[PDB]
RNA sequence: UCCCCCGUGCCCAUAGCGGCGUGGAACCACCCGUUCCCAUUCCGAACACGGAAGUGAAACGCGCCAGCGCCGAUGGUACUGGGCGGGCGACCGCCUGGGAGAGUAGGUCGGUGCGGGGGA
RNA sequence: CGCCUCCUAAAAGGUAACGGAGGCGCCCAAAGGUCCCCUCAGGCGGGACGGAAAUCCGCCGGAGAGCGCAAGGGUAGAAGGGGGCCUGACUGCGAGGCCUGCAAGCCGAGCAGGGGCGAAAGCCGGGCCUAGUGAACCGGUGGUCCCGUGUGGAAGGGCCAU
RNA sequence: CUGACUGGGGCCUGUAGAGCACUGAUAGGGCUAGGGGGCCCACCAGCCUACCAAACCCUGUCAAACUCCGAAGGGUCCCAG
């Protein structure tokens, strides 16, 4: 038996794991805000960026813009140019929306 | 709630036969019933 | 097919000729079918027209 | 005295037409098939008559996922 | 008699009568058994015989169980007709039986008549068959 | 959220009553009220009355707010009934309109009933909940003889998170359901 | 390189159901609210957004419980590729190769690959 | 009497009988493409009329639901249900394979023009799939502007789609 | 040297056989909607079924078109003969 929240998820997952471009995993609690970008071909998580590491105060949705600029800097490093974004189960509108923007704006083509 | 589309709700003083003042937030604020649980047959013993 | 099942001739608005041919049901549209469609004879998209065949 | 049976259609060669280890090209159909028995997984499509088909070169594979099923994977080299 | 009110199909084919019972070689309900040694196909009618004939001898008293079922229809064509046109019309349901099988089992009744009652049951049938009483090998499973 | 009379009543009088009897070691441990969803059963709304809006404002006016259409689940032949026929509405009651239809069916609607004989004690939904039916909605205070076209009633059906039926019908009982047996 | 949590995969119940017992400093969850962005074929239930007074009750995490479920040997047999005898036949045997199904013991109240922040 | 589904049909693919069973010669302007969202049948308790069964709630409930229509295969981790914008039910093509006696029918990534939608990734050459079909010959219709019996037209053909 | 044939590995299968979890079929039993029959009433119900029996439970059997299982084979690819 499963739920819903599980049905969802595994919809948006499964829509991005047949494209091939990078997928990143967004998990969202109450409190803060998580990203990882992760090659599941292969199986492993590359890289990963969350506000309760980045030790962010206020605002969610601007909350998101930074963590963003983050991950997105960090993959600038790397050498990471292009990614497809996964929305998780969540609808994906403002804050999950600032924090895609935090990957566009970071440079990401996508 | 769905804004327009519902029927808005606002402090409502319904008024019963008894004389029990009903402080209560209804579709029409002044209202006037015949019978109320204070005046109740069952309701009351 | 069938009597109200018909195909048409699709007739592109602009450059005077037909470019296509599908089914509609004349009981469930009865109106003239007018879809865009592409056109070689203009290089670009139309507008096109029900057409009988 | 009439026989209101014996009717029939033709057989449509249903079934796997290169197994794991054969060599496949880009356009060579996989596996013949109605409904999904076998689900696609590396390099390999599905038609619209649900027939599997490779599209690189390499080796044919076939892993069974239990619950999610059998899947052919097309190896590149 | 025995035979279904309702079926899935009308006719069933033959098949063949190879190998050993699937199973019920072990008495399963009564103080004493019936099993058939021969395979053949055996008829509703005479099942039918098995039991009336059966009763026929305790008069009154006693419990005849049954341990088979007519689930496959037989046919035959029309007589003074040629081949093809079609299978036979079914004029009855027989019974499967295979060698080893308990057919019967009898409960509630002496020795005695529990080997007199399944004797001319055994005389009813095409094959042969014996009575065995309800042994310490059946009841291990 | 507007606080009223039934939502005061619990908290300050209700709340402790079950805290002394029962002795809840939590206060999320204590009986909550989850949702309260209407079934307007109408029904005959397939047949000449093809609408049923006429009832529904009704449900407008009481709950204040608009019952959702109920589509029929497949092709059903006695009832002259064929799949996705809106022959019922539905209605969720919460956070406070609930409570504003608590107060007014308590107050208002249960004492209206005709020759009311008392409530049935064994009509529990069984894991701690309830539900029941009305007859005629000229019952509640939100209906009068003026405006109603035709009879129609209604199933409300309550939902909470206590376990054992006994302490549903104290709570019952302790928020004024006037049980006769 | 060791322990507790939370993301993300693998094998696809030895992993489930079911009950016993428990986890809040961190952390997650429910929770606090609905002006606002967003939102219900009605409902801030869900969906979404701003917060931090309360709480492990529920859910989740982690323990136990073989009640059910799951997986299940060995030993023999059914059956059979291939080589033979018999029976008037419906069919029956032995030689060599393979080898069940079920069923009986018994096993499982998971294991595992990386990324985070905490603890030794 | 052509076509589709199931069995015989002997676990690859293929296999006949005037054999055992059923269906097609339609239908769709959304039942199509994209995007977002939803989760049954049935059983247990309550509930106007109200019903074995109309409509809702709760608790149990991996599919027995529903997918136009026979049947099989498949499927709730959708392909199935609620709405939005849409015309790719595309043009010019096409790697290779399937099927295979021929003719034929099936699959098809991908490149270019021009386009739909998503934030994006991407997805769209009609439908969950297999039946819902007709080869040459003849003429029409509309376009193309290839031919024009000296020549310039024209007749009539050609090409294309139909 | 690729051929018939066979060896070692890999992949495909749903029949022999077995099995009842699905579609059907089933004898008996438990349990129990429900009718029929006898009592008990038109004014309503309570009472009993050496009775045909839904569902579910126990035991035991059926299948080309039934399959939770399942070979030997056969198929086909890859090295050597
Ligand atoms: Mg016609
Ligand atoms: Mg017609
Ligand atoms: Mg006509
Ligand atoms: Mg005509
Ligand atoms: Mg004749
Ligand atoms: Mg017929
Ligand atoms: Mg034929
Ligand atoms: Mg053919
Ligand atoms: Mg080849
Ligand atoms: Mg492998
Ligand atoms: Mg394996
Ligand atoms: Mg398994
Ligand atoms: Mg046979
Ligand atoms: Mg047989
Ligand atoms: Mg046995
Ligand atoms: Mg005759
Ligand atoms: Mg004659
Ligand atoms: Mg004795
Ligand atoms: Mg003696
Ligand atoms: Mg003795
Ligand atoms: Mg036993
Ligand atoms: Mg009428
Ligand atoms: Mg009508
Ligand atoms: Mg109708
Ligand atoms: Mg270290
Ligand atoms: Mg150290
Ligand atoms: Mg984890
Ligand atoms: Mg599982
Ligand atoms: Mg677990
Ligand atoms: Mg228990
Ligand atoms: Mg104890
Ligand atoms: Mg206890
Ligand atoms: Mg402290
Ligand atoms: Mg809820
Ligand atoms: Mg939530
Ligand atoms: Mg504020
Ligand atoms: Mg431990
Ligand atoms: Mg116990
Ligand atoms: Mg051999
Ligand atoms: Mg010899
Ligand atoms: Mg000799
Ligand atoms: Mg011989
Ligand atoms: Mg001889
Ligand atoms: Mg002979
Ligand atoms: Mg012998
Ligand atoms: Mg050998
Ligand atoms: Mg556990
Ligand atoms: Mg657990
Ligand atoms: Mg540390
Ligand atoms: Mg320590
Ligand atoms: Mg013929
Ligand atoms: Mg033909
Ligand atoms: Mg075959
Ligand atoms: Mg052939
Ligand atoms: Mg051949
Ligand atoms: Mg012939
Ligand atoms: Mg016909
Ligand atoms: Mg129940
Ligand atoms: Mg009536
Ligand atoms: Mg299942
Ligand atoms: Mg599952
Ligand atoms: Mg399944
Ligand atoms: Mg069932
Ligand atoms: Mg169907
Ligand atoms: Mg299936
Ligand atoms: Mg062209
Ligand atoms: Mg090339
Ligand atoms: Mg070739
Ligand atoms: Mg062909
Ligand atoms: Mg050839
Ligand atoms: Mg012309
Ligand atoms: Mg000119
Ligand atoms: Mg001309
Ligand atoms: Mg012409
Ligand atoms: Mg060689
Ligand atoms: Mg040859
Ligand atoms: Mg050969
Ligand atoms: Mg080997
Ligand atoms: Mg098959
Ligand atoms: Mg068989
Ligand atoms: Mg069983
Ligand atoms: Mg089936
Ligand atoms: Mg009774
Ligand atoms: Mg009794
Ligand atoms: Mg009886
Ligand atoms: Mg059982
Ligand atoms: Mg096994
Ligand atoms: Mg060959
Ligand atoms: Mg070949
Ligand atoms: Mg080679
Ligand atoms: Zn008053
Ligand atoms: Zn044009």
């Amino acid at each position: 038996r499963l739920t819903a929240y599980e049905r969802r998820k595994f919809r948006v997952r499964n829509r991005i794991k047949r494209t091939g471009r990078l997928r990143l995993s967004v998990f969202r609690s109450l409190k803060h805000i998580y990203a990882q970008i992760i090659d599941d071909e292969k199986g492993v998580t590359l890289v990963s960026a969350s506000s309760l590491a980045l030790k962010l105060k206020g605002n969610k949705t601007e909350v998101a813009r930074q963590v963003g600029r983050a991950l997105a800097e960090k993959a600038l490093a790397l050498g990471i140019k292009q990614v497809a974004f996964d929305r998780g189960p969540y609808k994906y509108h403002g804050r999950v929306k600032a924090l895609a923007e935090g990957a566009r704006e970071g440079g990401l083509e996508f | 709630m769905k804004e327009g589309i519902h029927p808005k709700l606002v402090p409502a003083r319904i008024i019963c036969g008894c004389g029990n003042v009903i402080e209560t937030y209804s579709t029409k604020p002044e209202i006037y019933v015949e019978v109320c649980s204070k005046c109740h047959p069952f309701y009351t013993g | 097919a069938s009597e109200v099942r018909i195909k048409l001739l699709l007739e592109c608005t602009e450059c005077k000729r037909r470019n296509y041919a599908t089914e509609k049901n004349k009981r469930n549209t009865p109106n003239k079918l007018e879809l865009r469609k592409y056109c070689p004879w203009c290089r670009k998209h139309t507008v096109h027209r029900e057409v009988k065949i | 005295g009439s026989t209101r049976n014996g009717r029939d259609s033709q057989a449509k060669r249903l079934g796997v037409k290169r197994y794991e280890g054969q060599v496949v090209r880009a356009g060579n159909i996989l596996v013949r098939q109605r409904g999904t028995r076998f689900k696609p997984g590396k390099n390999v499509g599905m038609g619209r008559d649900f027939t599997l088909f490779a599209l690189v070169d390499g080796v044919v594979e076939f892993q069974d996922r239990g619950r999610l099923g059998r899947y052919v994977h097309v190896r590149p080299l | 008699m025995l035979m279904p009110r309702r079926m899935k199909y009308r006719k069933q084919q033959r098949g063949r009568l190879k190998g050993a019972t699937k199973g019920g070689d072990y008495v399963a309900f009564g103080d004493y058994g019936l099993v058939a040694l021969e395979p053949a196909w055996i008829t509703a009618q005479q099942i039918e015989a098995a039991r009336v004939a059966m009763v026929r001898h305790f008069r009154r008293g006693g419990k005849i169980f049954i341990r088979i079922f007519p689930d496959k229809p037989y046919t035959k064509k029309p007589l003074e007709v040629r081949m093809g046109k079609g299978k036979g019309n079914v004029e009855g349901y027989v019974a499967v039986v295979k060698p080893g099988r308990v057919m019967f089992e009898v409960a509630g009744v002496t020795e005695e008549q529990a080997m007199e009652a399944l004797r001319i049951a055994g005389h009813k049938l095409p094959i042969k068959t014996k009575i065995v009483r309800r042994d310490a090998y059946d009841e291990a499973q | 959220p507007l606080d009223v009379a039934l939502k005061r009543k619990y908290y300050e009088e209700v709340r402790p009553e079950l805290i002394r009897r029962f002795g809840y070691q939590n206060v999320w441990e204590v009986p909550r009220l989850e949702k309260v969803v209407i079934n307007q059963g109408l029904g005959e709304a397939k047949e000449d009355a093809r609408i049923l809006e006429k009832a529904a404002q009704e449900l407008a006016l009481i709950t204040g707010q608009k019952p959702a259409v109920t589509r029929a689940k497949k092709s059903i032949s006695n009832f002259k009934l064929r799949k996705g026929m809106p022959i019922g509405l539905r209605v969720t009651l919460r956070r406070d309109r609930m409570w504003i239809f608590l107060e007014k069916l308590l107050n208002v609607a249960l004492p209206r009933i005709r020759d009311f004989r008392g409530l049935n004690p064994n009509s529990f939904d069984g894991r701690g909940n309830y539900n029941l039916g009305l007859r005629e909605q000229l019952i509640f205070p939100e209906i009068t003889y003026d405006m109603v076209d035709a009879l129609r009633g209604m199933d409300i059906a309550v939902v909470t998170t206590a376990e054992t039926d006994e302490e549903a019908r104290a709570l019952l009982e302790l928020l004024g359901f006037p049980f006769r047996k």
